[PDB]
């Protein structure tokens, strides 16, 4: 969610908005969504709809579209910031550089943390970040 | 319901694989019934649990082996009728290969029951077999010990039908006779014959004394008990129909029993199948025979290497999938081993020979491993071998003027030269002067492969 995403978020919904209270009708998820440019599977769509009386409205919507944002957020975000590290280009990290890029600021935390990262990350030594999302990720 | 759908077959998958095989060839019944309808996803999904119960039990189980059997050659039958489809042939091999480790909404249908008459031949029978029924029917009621009276009590000891065979009238017989006549027609019309052969043949209480002749002892043999199960599924068939046509007679919806047949208990299939043999049990007392009027994935081979040999003509016109899918399965026989073997391979050098000047792409990538494969199959395992080494020669004469697609076919020549070797020189003074031609200008990889596989 950022200025242009909810802009666009809350225009569509008003445009798509006719009597003026901030409820659209049930029927009008995919046309919003493909007002979006998103098409996916109806089960999605009912799920979406059956977690919003029978009037989609504002909240979770503005809610459930920053979910389906930040899913492709995470993908791009958690390549671009080991794009930042490992010259080559190939998700490689070795096991001392990857001690030297664990300990970053904010959390910045102790020998408990990359201790955590070191006893299971799996070395041979590269460590590609596959491992380090399946663990982190939980 | 898409993550529902999701965590259901993850709860089906790991309850399966958690579970010993008997139960999960009980359930493997229903996957061979759920397979024929592969080509829905979920459907596969439920195959590939199959395949996962198949990569389980393929080591001490690898009754239902002949299911195994037929389910491996149904789904490689329903399989060559177009992602998923690469999903399922993945899942394929490893059940291939145990497959080989063995050989180391429902919808009833029933017939039209009064379009076809009955010959009197028969109907000299009908007046002892008809009588024979319901004099064990009242055997069974001796067995209770019930005596005749007037009044119809369940408490008194009475029954008011106990009336002699002399006593009973036509429309008295008719109650009784109407499920014999409509499954003698069921039997009749199908073009199914009883002709002739040899002659035939605790105390007790009032009413009708049947001295009958004890049906508790008799046994038909392995097709005949098969005609007698195919007349107890078209009974139940029957008797669920009929159950349909009156559930939504009040205006409602449907018991829960309405299930696949392999998923009920053995006394609802028992008592349709007794039903079903109380004629062929009092045939075999007067001695009418009831007539009709592993192996197997080795015999499905040759079959299978036929259908590979239309597919190395047609695939490479999106079939490469449907040509890698058979590469694996072929991978997985030569994981699971003998004329017709050497019928396979000879269909193998024609696949191998019927795409040889056009080598899409991941077809031509699998097929090294297919290659090898082949090779590990010479060495798992007819004087023809001069002149699939000149279609060889033509292979790497169609592959040699190409990237590296000259380094490919000199080791799939190397291949054949291990399968070969392990266990006439002209191709190989060809061999020499393919590399006399193009050595000097992929090409030492050509060097070592033909500088050790010479022999």
């Amino acid at each position: 969610l950022t200025e242009e995403q909810i802009a666009e978020f809350k225009e569509a919904f008003s445009l798509f908005d006719k009597d003026g209270d901030g409820t659209i009708t049930t029927k009008e998820l995919g046309t919003v969504m493909r007002s979006l440019g998103q098409n996916p599977t109806e089960a999605e769509l009912q799920d979406m709809i059956n977690e919003v009386n029978g009037t989609i409205d504002f909240p979770e919507f503005l809610t459930m579209m920053a979910r389906k944002m930040k899913d492709t957020d995470s993908e791009e975000e958690i390549r671009e910031a080991f794009r930042v590290f490992d010259k080559d280009g190939n998700g490689y990290i070795s096991a001392a550089e990857l001690r030297h890029v664990m300990t970053n600021l904010g959390e910045k935390l102790t020998d408990e943390e990359v201790d955590e990262m070191i006893r299971e990350a799996d070395i041979d030594g590269q460590v590609n970040y596959e491992e380090f999302v399946q663990m982190m990720t939980a | 319901k898409g993550c529902s759908l999701t965590k259901a077959q993850r709860d089906s998958i790991e309850v399966c694989l958690l579970s010993r095989p008997s139960m999960m060839q009980h359930l493997l019944r229903r996957l061979v019934f759920d397979v024929p309808l592969l080509n829905k996803m979920p459907l596969k999904l439920l195959t590939n649990h199959y395949e996962r119960c198949w990569k389980y039990y393929c080591l001490p189980g690898g009754a239902s082996e002949e299911e195994l059997h037929l389910s491996r050659k149904l789904f490689w039958g329903i399989f060559d009728a177009l992602y998923e489809q690469e999903l399922f042939k993945l899942a394929l091999p490893c059940l291939s290969a145990v497959a080989g480790a063995l050989p180391p909404n429902f919808n009833p249908q029933p017939v039209d029951t009064s379009n076809i008459t009955i010959p009197e031949k028969l109907e000299y029978f009908i007046n002892k077999y008809a009588e024979h029924s319901h004099d064990k029917w009242s055997m069974d009621k001796l067995a209770n010990g019930w005596i005749y009276g007037e009044i119809y009590s369940d408490s008194s000891k009475v029954q008011p039908l106990m009336k002699p065979y002399k006593l009973l009238s036509e429309k008295e017989k008719e109650i009784y006779r109407w499920p014999i006549k409509e499954s003698l027609k069921t039997m009749l019309a199908w073009g199914w014959r009883i002709e002739r052969t040899r002659e035939g043949d605790v105390d007790a209480a009032h009413g009708y004394s049947p001295r009958a002749i004890d049906m508790s002892n008799v046994t038909l043999s392995r097709d005949l008990h098969a005609m007698a199960e195919m007349m107890a599924e078209n009974y139940h068939n029957i008797w669920a129909k009929k159950k349909k046509l009156e559930l939504e007679s009040k205006g409602g919806g449907n018991h829960p029993l309405l299930v696949p047949y392999d998923t009920l208990t053995a006394k609802e299939k028992a008592k349709d199948r007794e039903k079903a043999q109380d004629i062929l049990k009092f045939l075999q007392i007067n001695g009418y025979a009831v007539s009709r009027g592993y192996f197997l994935s080795a015999a499905s081979r040759p079959l299978c290497s036929g259908g590979h040999a239309s597919n190395k003509e047609k695939e490479m016109v999106f079939c490469k999938l449907g040509v890698l899918v058979r590469h694996r399965i072929s991978l997985f026989g030569n994981d699971a081993t003998l004329h017709i073997l050497g019928q396979t391979l000879d269909a193998r050098t024609v696949m191998k020979t019927g795409l040889e000047s056009v080598k899409f792409l991941d077809n031509a990538a699998e097929d090294l491993e297919k290659t090898m494969e082949n090779l590990k199959q010479g060495q798992f395992t007819t004087t023809v071998a001069l002149l699939p080494m000149l279609s060889s020669l033509f292979e790497h004469i169609g592959q040699h003027q190409f990237l590296e697609d000259v380094q490919v076919s000199c080791y799939r020549i190397l291949t054949s030269l291990y399968a070969l070797g392990t266990s006439v020189e002209r191709q190989r003074s060809a061999l020499g002067e393919c590399l006399a031609a193009f050595a000097g200008a992929a090409f030492l990889e050509t060097h070592l492969d033909k500088h050790n596989i010479y022999s």
